[PDB]
């Protein structure tokens, strides 16, 4: 990006967009167990 | 994959893929010509099912649930929940306090002086007189000037000129010494506290400076002086605010009227202070209350309270956990969480061994034939060192008090100490000189004390050299049945009361009483924090469900087994008997006993104890014991009919006998005053060495709280007073030595005449006197130790003769006599009654602890 | 149980 | 830093006799 | 071998492949990036007494020692070498005048600064220059007078080579580390950022 | 008068679509340490207002 | 492969005995001069002589 | 000196950063240049592995 | 410059034998570094 | 007791070999020696017995005091004159 | 200034 | 006195023949006499192996 | 001024041995050779310089 001469520290905030999403559920009496995906720039080694 | 395969990356071995007879031509031969370095075997970690795969948390914190501050504790409870899947070691639940401890105004951290320091020690800062000093020229100043105009003064110059401002002598000049340049006829000067101003000695003088350019100036600003035959040299001067964080005026010469004053007598004398590393207590000893039955702890489960942990009042169990890192361990290496230091006394200025002083050649002076002047280099650093790190901490008499100067009355107050000082006319070069033996004096004090001991000094530097101090501290859990236990998944509350007493938890050097000087103050905070283990949960279930049947459950056993027992001794008497109702013994492994004065144990329970006014290296907890060479001979007799270790397995049949002095037909063994048929038993019982050769303990086994680290034989020789016909006993205020280069009686100055002397019958030179000797052997460090075997010698852990029919068939009583030579200042006797101290637990409901407790002898 | 996958055994 | 290192099946100073760097003498 | 600023390291971010972070799973304490020194920010977390993070310090006593999931212990001599973490660690402190808590926190900069005057020479190594005056320098810090004080530590950790082993306990099992393992099976590429 | 940017290799798989935007150092806070002293702002805060 | 063998050549030994074939040595500090521990000078009083001044010879 | 951080270990502030190994009490750099001894003009000898 | 060298003398018996399977590919020898790694270096500024 | 004949050998081997270098080229800021290793036959050389043996005169420069003092007029103060 | 000789020490 | 090529490790010479356990700083006997004490006409109780 | 190195090598307590093995090494006692000249009732003469 070719940002205009600002004057001091300025941090472009590029905002890459994905697939945020969540599927908690509730097997039992008190078990919460949900995956947390975002795909597109994800979270997996 | 292959190519990893074929390089031996991962998988097959250098014992496995080799073929199988050149594997064998490196086994044959290993010792010579040894190739299987040459060769490779992929050593690989686990692929899975341990690890955690979801978000676990290692390093889980905690913070109290439930709070409680007393005048005197500190009472935290968490509600420290495993979780389900998963397994926790106490081992790694630390505790993590966080406060503001403000040392009080005793530590002086730093030795020596500091302030000043070069000094020509006693001496006096340009002062003046009183009465109406306007009468006599002094004459001592720095800055070589040139017209001082005055109404302005000195000068300098700019072109135009340049009378001073407010004349500095952070040192000035004279820069061109040889010739010292020399009184430029002209007028020349430096600065001048006057009167009005504390004259103290120039030494140890501070004084807030508040010109910001470093001028001294009393607030509202002051100077100026000379007359108008006419100007010569002129001295400002002032009302700075002198002080002297380190110091103790010795000769202060009367006229104690009329102080900020003068009139020479005030110009003094002065000294340091003296040292005491003032901090925390290594094995962060006390910041929990262990062994104590009010104040005690729980870790049960939200879901019975049904604790966890029942502590009898009688097994120290702090000193375990200073022993249990005696084992498993190398206390010579400072850790730093866990505060791990150990004390020590440099073991040179407990056996003292007079070496003499080289020196052999004229230490010779030479100012900037040629004139000069010597000094003993080499022995002068003797006296400093003699009259400094032993002496000075010698008893509690034989110091004597300044004159014209008071001491505060409550004795062990830190301005009482630093206010007397010792003499080094004894006590120093001239004593004992050429022998190894420890001076008799401090015998039987403490020599934990000493400002040139390691341990005592990683942790007051540790915590730097200020009186505040915002700390930032771990305390391990220390109780032998939690410290190495594995829970299960479950909520368990975890509960503690610390104490915040500064004598307790606060070691000081010197013993001047903290609880009186000043001292700790918060827990501002105090959370858990236990590193859990990302085990991953499939095979956590399964290590949490077989650690959960009952055939399978935990076991630790205190690594001190311990009954401990205190048992009061007058203030001088000896054998100490005791007596033991009938009872039984069915696995009694050895006695273990040793000596503590009083005023370093306290009562044990309440917390707060007030007459518990000592602050060094408490020998009950830290595990340092230095009254080990003042027994004489112990007793052990069962029902009130028979010896014990008899049989006439020993010599003297009854009374394992410890020292025996004089009277030696022939036992004493080492050239010392042990028994021949001790050192036997000692020796026989913790190395098990002794009957079957006397070897060096080897090392693995002589780990420092145990006995060869230790036996200090020592002996001396001095003058057989009812033999040389002249054993004139010249009292120590008489000996005139060092006739008077040195001191007067008191560490003053150069008063002398010259004459030979009086020092010491000379026991080692063509005319000696006579002599006789004696022998001691300091132990410290440790505790003797007297196992129940039928052999002295220790095969297992339950004794030989522990299970023993007669001794656990039924009961029986114990009646045992010490004997112990006198001590001044009323002593205490301690002795352990080693017993198997296991514990089980059990837990099969999913978030509870069933614990079950037992001690064979003394199960009370 | 899993919603990833329904599959489960004792041990 | 990494050692692996391989020849481990054992050793052998076989027997009928025994073991090498004398146990006791110079 | 010699190293000399393993201390001023404070903080890495281990970020693979532009946005998953190592060891995330928040599987540390801060997971998101190791914190070798928080300089001020405590919350409760140095160790040691030193600036050390507790949770960097657990990195490096599992990474020589494979200790820390058992209780911290002094790690055995045959495992501690001279080039290992614990035999040099050395947490220091001290605390000086604080900024505006003192009367005078009042600025005596070197030249200007009066102590054991008159007998040592003047800035340097030259002798006998000026009288003896009292002296103004370390302005005091222990007796009755003491300045109130503002407590500084730090750690000198030199010849250590700071590791961050790669299994995910990081805990040294094998060689061939337990996820120097498994990113084969998911053979693909990472190019990893770090900071 | 530049942001030369770059991401290596990714697996773009459903990326729906940028979105640029300009925020200001002092005032955008520091990112999620703690106490950052570096933030000496109390204006709004584009990054999170 | 210029520090490795001073790494390699750390756990099969002890590198701190002197073995001057291959000149080992290993770059070492006095610790009292790198981590300073100014616990102060002992001094009481160090005294001078004609064949009478004073030093704190012990600082 | 003396009265400059007295009662601490900790090393001035200033040296932290600076080598500690080049003192001219470095054991083995002493050792290696006392070995060959103090020649200024040195006929040496060597072994290399 | 001279290279030296040390050969323990050896069974010439025993010798061969130790030569007829170090040389077979399946008894091969494999080294590492100690510190076995790359050392990718990388600048930072003056003060930064 | 020993292990006899079978591992030793009375032929004549030898135990210090020197091999003098075959080929010595040389620059400015380097140095390259090139030997022909022969290791006989029926012996087995190990690399770690290997070790190059280099010889030469060495100039420590005008910098190079190796004493914290003066071995000259010492024990003098530090001033003086004639 | 403040009359001096010197005896040299670590000599 | 003190110039002996100072800044070379060298065993003297003159002496490095002589015998070096006659020396007045030698642990083992040091201790050994000490251990008898400091004088003369010392009465002695000892054991030999 | 010009330097001619001298160069010792003390070396006290202890005595240089000269095992009398083929691989003049260590691999037990009744060293190698030795074993040889044993049952043999044979006879031989020293005489070392």
């Amino acid at each position: 990006f070719e940002v205009d001469p600002m004057d001091e520290p300025t941090l472009l905030y590029v905002l890459f967009e994905v697939f945020d999403v969540v599927r908690i559920h509730q097997p039992h009496r008190g078990v919460i167990e949900a995956v947390y995906l975002r795909t597109p720039f994800s979270a997996g080694n | 994959m292959p190519q990893w395969s074929y390089m031996h990356i991962a998988g097959q071995d250098a014992s496995e893929y080799l073929s199988p007879g050149l594997v064998q031509f490196a086994r044959a031969t290993d010792t010579y010509f040894s190739l299987g370095n040459k060769f490779r075997n992929p050593t690989v970690a686990p692929t899975h099912d341990v690890t955690t795969d979801r978000s676990q948390r290692l390093t889980l914190r905690f913070v109290p649930v439930d709070r409680e501050d007393t005048a005197y504790s500190y009472k935290v409870r968490f509600t420290l929940a495993v979780g389900d899947n998963r397994v926790l070691d106490m081992a790694s639940t630390y505790f993590d306090i966080r406060g503001v401890l403000d040392r009080g105004p005793s530590f002086k951290p730093y030795s020596g002086t500091a302030y000043n320091s070069l000094a020509p020690k006693t001496a006096p800062n340009p002062c003046e007189w009183k009465d109406n000093n306007k009468i006599k020229v002094r004459g001592q100043a720095p800055f070589i000037g040139t017209n001082i105009n005055k109404d302005n003064g000195i000068q300098i110059g700019t072109d135009t000129t340049n009378q001073p401002i407010y004349y500095q002598p952070e040192p000035q000049v004279g820069q061109t010494q040889w010739n010292s340049e020399v009184g430029a006829a002209q007028k020349v000067a430096g600065r001048v506290l006057k009167d009005t101003t504390p004259m103290l000695p120039c030494y140890g003088s501070y004084a807030k400076p508040t010109n910001e350019k470093g001028g001294q100036a009393s607030l509202i600003t002051n100077g100026t002086d000379q007359t108008l035959n006419e100007p010569k040299a002129v001295l400002y001067a002032e009302n700075v605010s002198i002080e002297a964080p380190d110091t103790h005026l010795v000769y202060k010469p009367d006229v104690a009227q009329g102080t900020i004053s003068s009139a020479d007598l005030l110009t003094q004398q002065a000294a340091p202070n003296r040292p005491n590393y003032i901090g925390f207590r290594d094995n962060f000893i006390g910041l929990m209350y262990y062994n104590s039955t009010g104040n005690m702890g729980v870790l049960a489960g939200q879901a019975s309270q049904l604790n966890a942990v029942v502590d009898l009042q009688d097994r120290n169990t702090e000193l375990s956990y200073q022993l249990m890192l005696d084992a498993l361990g190398d206390r010579s290496r400072y850790f730093s969480m866990w505060n791990q230091a150990v004390d020590s006394y440099d073991p040179d200025v407990r056996i003292i061994e007079n070496h003499g002083v080289e020196d052999e050649l004229p230490n010779y002076c030479f100012p900037l034939n040629i004139f000069a002047m010597e000094i003993n280099l080499a022995a002068n650093l003797w006296r400093s060192f003699l009259y400094s790190n032993v002496a000075l901490y010698l008893p509690d008499s034989y110091k004597i008090t300044p004159d014209n100067i008071t001491l505060p009355e409550n004795k062990n107050t830190y301005a009482y100490m630093n206010g007397r000082v010792a003499v080094p006319s004894a006590l120093d070069t001239y004593v004992n000189i050429g022998a190894r033996w420890s001076p008799d004096p401090m015998d039987n004090v403490n020599p934990f004390n000493h400002h040139r001991n390691a341990g005592l000094r990683y942790r007051s530097m540790l915590l730097g050299n200020g009186r505040y101090v915002p700390f930032h501290i771990q305390v391990p859990q220390k109780f032998f049945a939690i410290k190495n236990l594995l829970l299960l998944p479950g909520s368990y509350t975890y509960e503690w009361n610390f104490r915040k007493d500064v004598n307790m938890i606060l070691q000081s050097s010197l013993g001047n009483d903290l609880r009186v000087d000043g001292a700790s103050v918060r827990f501002d905070s105090i959370n858990l924090y236990a590193n859990f283990f990302p085990m991953a949960h499939n095979t956590a279930s399964t290590l949490e469900a077989m650690l959960r049947n009952d055939t399978n459950d935990q076991s630790f056993n205190d690594y001190l087994c311990a009954a401990n027992m205190l048992y009061p001794i007058p203030s001088n008497a000896t054998s100490v008997p005791i007596s033991i109702p009938s009872r039984n013994w069915a696995a009694f492994r050895g006695w273990s006993f040793t000596r503590l004065k009083t005023k370093e144990t306290p009562s044990l329970g309440s917390g707060f104890d007030p007459y518990f006014t000592y602050s060094g290296s408490v020998p009950y907890l830290d595990g340092t014991f230095y009254l080990n060479h003042t027994f004489k001979k112990v007793s052990i007799m069962f029902d009130s009919s028979v010896s014990w270790p008899g049989n006439d397995r020993l010599l003297t049949p009854n009374e394992f006998e410890i020292k025996r002095t004089v009277d030696g037909e022939g036992y004493n063994v080492a050239q010392c005053n042990m028994t021949k048929d001790w050192f036997l038993i000692q020796m026989l019982s913790h190395y098990n060495i002794g009957y079957q050769g006397f070897y060096v303990p080897e090392s693995y086994k002589d780990r420092m709280y145990s006995f060869f680290r230790n036996f200090q034989p020592m002996s001396r020789q001095v003058v057989n007073t009812t033999t040389y016909k002249e054993y004139q006993n010249v009292t120590l205020p008489f000996q005139h030595n060092n006739s008077g280069f040195v001191g007067y009686m008191g560490p003053t100055m150069r008063e002398g005449q010259a004459y030979p002397a009086n020092y010491p019958y000379p026991l080692i030179g063509q005319t000696a006197v006579p002599s006789l000797t004696q022998k001691k052997f300091l132990c410290d460090r440790t505790m003797w130790r007297i196992p129940f075997s039928s052999n002295f010698m220790s095969m297992g852990a339950l004794t030989d003769l522990g299970q023993n029919m007669l001794y656990a068939n039924s009961a029986h009583a114990l009646d045992m006599t010490f004997e112990v030579d006198p001590m001044d200042e009323p002593t205490l006797l301690y002795v352990l009654f080693e017993v198997f101290d296991v514990v089980r637990i059990h837990q099969p409901h999913r978030g509870v602890i069933e614990a079950v407790y037992l001690r064979t002898p003394f199960s009370a | 149980r899993s919603s990833f996958t329904p599959r489960q055994a004792y041990l | 830093p990494r050692h692996g290192s391989r020849p481990f099946m054992g050793t052998w100073n076989e027997i009928g006799t025994s073991q090498l760097n004398g146990g006791a003498f110079s």
